């Protein structure tokens, strides 16, 4: 009886530090993950506009080698 | 054996506790302070059964004061007899038991019991020759039921060879705090069948009755319901308390009340029945008193005992009344229904006498039955367990303390093993 006293209380403390465990990596995988996203969100906007630029040295580089 | 070591658990525990000494302190002639001022040589004879003398010369209850919350124990400390208690002997944590029976047994009360067993250590070093505990608890809630429980598995192991005796105060519906209560009931029934000698089964459900149907008291308060309790308890130990022609302890009861050990859980029973403030002028004649003891009406259990069998009785009557007229009427009793007797205990009905009758009455009768109708008390609880626990309502309460499923399952065959060991002595 004594040790399975032992038992119940232990089971419980594991439990616990399971549960505030699992809850400390979840949220450190979601915020990870969401940073990650969130900035391929931004770079890929980046991107598109540094092609914008890169276009507009094309059109004035095509306007004066009409000469 | 002398000495009783008395321990009280938890809300219920701790005020049918403080309510017990103020009755037995009053009988003894022992004042708030702890000073003699009776007149009789009889209150003084075996005082230390249930008091330690102080050089004083003052007279200290044998008393220790058991909660997981400090409230109720604050509040017997600034009641009546408050002062009365050892200081010393008030053990208490803070965070309380939540009526749950893991936290009083596994969690909140593992924490706190090695101090309790300290103080009951004190006390039985201080005994002449200590005969054992009693336990005054409910079963309801989470203090009295999980750490009184623990309590009494620890107690035992240290003090093998002492008796255990409980008070032992089941719950209703028609007088109920939460829905976990037949948890809390069925887990701690499991307990006191391996590790008590003696239990008074008082029923809640008996006591709410007896104040709504006899009392006449619309709405019972746990006030009400106690009055009942402190003026049975004070019946039941008459006999070790007082000198007479039978000299009782806790060992010698268990001998002659229980013939199969699990078979322990005591009907006690009382008449005339009163409430606090309107009491009857009218005194009781020996046949009143012999019908009215015995009446289904009278027990503190909620049990029909037409429905079973009584194994054995112990009769305790109080007051000046003839001797020859009691005897009389407790053998008529017994020779006019002993269908209701087991015929193959011989004597099996055992009376007893004490002059000093109780205060506010010129006589009155204590019963204690072990019947085979105790089963119905069990079933009743039985039946409100397996109501949640066949859908596992409730039960995160206790998982979350660490206990499994399986420990549920186990008690509840227990206390069904019990119930058809009474039925059992029922048709033999
Ligand atoms: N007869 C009686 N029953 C009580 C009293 N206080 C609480 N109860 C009952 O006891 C059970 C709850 O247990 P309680 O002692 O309050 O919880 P604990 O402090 O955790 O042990 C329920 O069944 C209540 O009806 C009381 O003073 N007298
Ligand atoms: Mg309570």
């Amino acid at each position: 009886k004594r040790e399975h006293e032992r038992e119940v209380i232990q089971k419980a403390i594991e439990e616990n530090n399971n549960f505030i465990k699992m809850a400390k990596e979840k949220l450190a995988q979601k915020m990870e993950s969401n940073k990650e996203n969130r900035e391929a969100h931004l770079a890929a906007m980046l991107e598109r506009l540094q092609e914008k630029d890169k276009h507009a040295e094309e059109v004035r580089k095509n306007k004066e080698l009409k000469e | 054996m002398r000495e009783i070591v008395h321990i009280q658990a938890g809300q219920c525990g701790n005020q049918i506790g403080a309510k017990f000494w103020e009755v037995i302190s009053d009988e003894h002639g022992i004042d708030p302070t702890g000073s003699y001022h009776g007149d009789s040589d009889l209150q003084l004879e075996r005082i230390n059964v249930y008091y330690n003398e102080a050089t004083g010369n003052k007279y200290v209850p044998r008393a220790i004061l058991v909660d997981l919350e400090p409230g109720t124990m604050d509040s017997v400390r600034s009641g009546p007899f408050g002062q009365i208690f050892r200081p010393d002997n008030f053990v208490f944590g803070q965070s309380g038991a939540g009526n749950n029976w893991a936290k009083g047994h596994y969690t909140e009360g593992a924490e706190l019991v090695d101090s309790v067993l300290d103080v009951v250590r004190k006390e039985s070093e201080s005994c002449d020759c200590l005969q054992g505990f009693q336990l005054t608890h409910s079963l309801g809630g989470g203090t009295g039921s999980g750490m009184g429980t623990l309590l009494i598995s620890k107690i035992r192991e240290e003090y093998p060879d002492r008796i255990m005796n409980t008070f032992s105060v089941m719950p209703s519906p028609k007088v109920s705090d939460t829905v976990v209560e037949p948890y809390n009931a069925t887990l701690s029934v499991h307990q006191l069948v391996e590790n008590t000698d003696e239990t008074y089964c008082i029923d809640n459900e008996a006591l709410y009755d007896i104040c709504f149907r006899t009392l006449k008291l619309t709405t019972p308060t746990y006030g009400d319901l106690n009055h009942l309790v402190s003026a049975t308890m004070s019946g039941v130990t008459t006999c070790l308390r007082f000198p007479g022609q039978l000299n009782a302890d806790l060992r010698k009861l268990a001998v002659n009340m229980v013939p199969f050990p699990r078979l322990h859980f005591f009907m006690p029973g009382f008449a005339p029945l009163t409430s606090r403030g309107s009491q009857q002028y009218r005194a009781l004649t020996v046949p009143e008193l012999t019908q009215q003891m015995f009446d289904s009406k009278n027990m503190m259990a909620a049990c029909d005992p037409r429905h079973g069998r009584y194994l054995t009785v112990a009769a305790i009557f109080r007051g000046r009344m003839s001797m020859k007229e009691v005897d009389e009427q407790m053998l008529n009793v017994q020779n006019k229904n002993s269908s209701y007797f087991v015929e193959w205990i011989p004597n099996n009905v055992k009376t007893a006498v004490c002059d000093i009758p109780p205060r506010g009455l010129k006589m009155s009768a204590t019963f204690i039955g072990n019947s085979t109708a105790i089963q119905e008390l069990f079933k009743r609880i039985s039946e409100q367990f397996t109501a949640m626990f066949r859908r596992k309502a409730f039960l995160h309460w206790y998982t979350g303390e660490g206990m499994d499923e399986m420990e549920f399952t186990e008690a509840e065959s227990n206390m069904n093993d019990l119930v058809s060991e009474y039925q059992q002595y029922q048709d033999a």
